[PDB]
RNA sequence: AAUGCGCAGAUACCGGGAGGAACGCCGAUGGCGAAGGCAGCCACCUGGUCCACCCGUGACGCUGAGGCGCGAAAGCGUGGGGAGCAAACCGGAUUAGAUACCCGGGUAGUCCACGCCCUAAACGAUGCGCGCUAGGUCUCUGGGUCUCCUGGGGGCCGAAGCUAACGC
């Protein structure tokens, strides 16, 4: 389980100033840590397909945000990408 | 009326997870074994589902029995 | 000839017949007898009249070995669980307990079709 | 590192000999596995309900620690591993639950 | 009733052992899940959810042809397993007959792992989302000034209204 201590290193990181916590990349960042555990869960435990669903709307929340902000802020976008390094 | 002797008024400050605690434990059991139904331990729906996840615990560790035998009968 | 003055009668109840042991203290059987035992061919056997000789005939083998008293312990549903207990008293012999034990699995293996009924 | 509860039910008719052996190697086997021990209860031997092990009685324990959860299994099975040790039921600890307090 | 088992000593009873499977009571008027579905106990891994604070982003939303995944049971493949149960089957009955219901046996199967199959009375026979429109009462689970107020969930009764009606 990703507990306070380091939710908060991910935040404290990409946060856009300090005590920013719901911006776009804080919320993409923060997926990404909670995919990136799951899908370790699920190369063991294939057969947790109750958990597969969870996943499939985690990535899915993911890629709405980024196709949200590769509109807003298409610089913004290409560096949240690059300093994840995800979606290609 | 249907209003005998209920459990949880028998007893006091009881912890309800303390799956050692045996003396107290066992007023919530039949004349057999049975874990008792809530109409007669009086417990509220949350309490008494903490009861069986010890009373279980208890009899893992052999200090409550999981089934008796009928006296008299 | 054994003189053990003190024992244990198991009634074995159910609804096909009744068959009742008697057993020293430690469980080893005495003498027993059942419906059949008794006289009785196919199906009047679980009557309850079978099961009051069964229960007489069997202590009064039991006295043969000087039996002053017993334990019961009862085991079944049958018809004529009750005659057997009955008559075990009446019998002479002091009946110091009855126990119901008739053994339950806690969901244990499946059941004859015809102890199904439904879910 | 999360706080548990050891609960070990070790033989009943021993002597402060093979059962301070055991003693050891509980002792021993906490240790090795990373678990500090915050208390503890030897609460004796008492009767059992039902018989375990052919014996109507046996001796009890209670370690109450703190360990890293992806040993906590393991520490388990070789608590386990010894004859004499009976039952062993390693549980989270909770808060308490007072009710009708 | 018979088949069947039993003097090679069964049935009942006591002690010891091996195993396979399923978890009594608690237990429903209950809970969880998108559905299929999910109940001994412990630990680890992990998904959804609800409430309070009103802290952050600033319309990022809804639905969704194709696609992709999931999907009771039965069924299939390869190994494993096999207590109880049991299609087929083998017998005993019943009957006018009885390729059935009842009775004694019993193989696949039921269990596991991996891979297929993709169905159903897969049902609330009621697509998903949001807004609006009396109340009463029972219950599960939060919060607060805790006779009660305020959320989320499960029932019942009913305003308006709807419905072919039943009903909602
Ligand atoms: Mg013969
Ligand atoms: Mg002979
Ligand atoms: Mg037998
Ligand atoms: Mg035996
Ligand atoms: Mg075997
Ligand atoms: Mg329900
Ligand atoms: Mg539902
Ligand atoms: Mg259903
Ligand atoms: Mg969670
Ligand atoms: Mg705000
Ligand atoms: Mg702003
Ligand atoms: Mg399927
Ligand atoms: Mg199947
Ligand atoms: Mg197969
Ligand atoms: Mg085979
Ligand atoms: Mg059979
Ligand atoms: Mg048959
Ligand atoms: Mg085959
Ligand atoms: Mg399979
Ligand atoms: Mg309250
Ligand atoms: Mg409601
Ligand atoms: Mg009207
Ligand atoms: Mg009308």
């Amino acid at each position: 389980p990703i507990t306070k201590e380091e939710k908060q290193k991910v935040i404290q990181e990409f946060a856009r100033f300090p005590g920013d916590t719901g911006s776009t990349e804080v919320q993409v960042a923060l997926l990404t840590l909670r995919i990136n555990r799951l899908s370790e869960h699920l190369k063991v435990h294939k057969k947790d397909h109750h958990s597969h669903r969870g996943l499939l709307m985690m990535v899915g929340q993911r890629r709405r945000l980024l196709r949200y902000l590769q509109r807003e802020d298409p610089e913004r976008y290409r560096a949240l990408i690059e300093k994840l390094g995800i979606r290609g | 009326p249907s209003r005998k002797a209920k459990v949880k008024a028998t007893l006091g400050e009881f912890d309800l997870r303390d799956y050692r605690n045996v003396e107290v434990l066992k007023r919530f059991l039949s004349e057999t074994g049975k874990i008792l139904p809530r109409r007669r331990t009086g417990l509220s729906g949350k309490e008494q589902r903490i009861l069986a996840k010890t009373i279980k615990r208890a009899r893992i560790l052999g200090l409550l029995p999981f089934t008796e035998k009928l006296v008299r009968k | 000839k054994r003189q053990v003055a003190s024992g244990r009668a198991y009634i074995h109840a159910s609804y096909n017949n009744t068959i009742v042991t008697i057993t020293d203290p430690d469980g080893n059987p005495i003498t027993w007898s059942s419906g059949g035992v008794i006289g009785y061919k196919g199906s009047r056997k679980g009557t309850p009249y079978a099961a009051q000789l069964a229960a007489l005939d069997a202590a009064k083998k039991a006295m043969a070995y000087g039996m002053q008293s017993v334990d019961v312990i009862v085991r079944g549903t049958g018809a004529g669980r009750e005659q057997a207990i009955r008559a075990l008293q009446a019998s002479g012999l002091q009946v110091k307990s009855i126990v119901d034990d008739t053994p339950v699995p806690h969901n244990g293996c499946r059941p004859k079709k015809k102890f199904r009924k439904a879910s | 590192m999360r706080r548990y509860e050891v609960n070990i039910v070790l033989n009943p008719n021993l002597d402060q000999s093979q059962l301070a052996l055991e003693k050891e190697i509980i002792q021993r086997a906490l240790e090795n596995y990373g678990a500090r021990v915050e208390k503890v209860e030897e609460l004796g031997l008492r009767r059992l309900a039902y018989p375990i092990a052919k014996d109507p009685q046996g001796y009890f324990l209670w370690y109450q620690v703190e360990m890293p959860e992806d040993r906590v299994n393991d520490l388990a099975r070789e608590l386990r591993i010894r004859d004499n040790v009976r039952r062993v039921m390693v549980v989270k600890s909770q808060e308490p639950f007072l009710a009708n307090a």
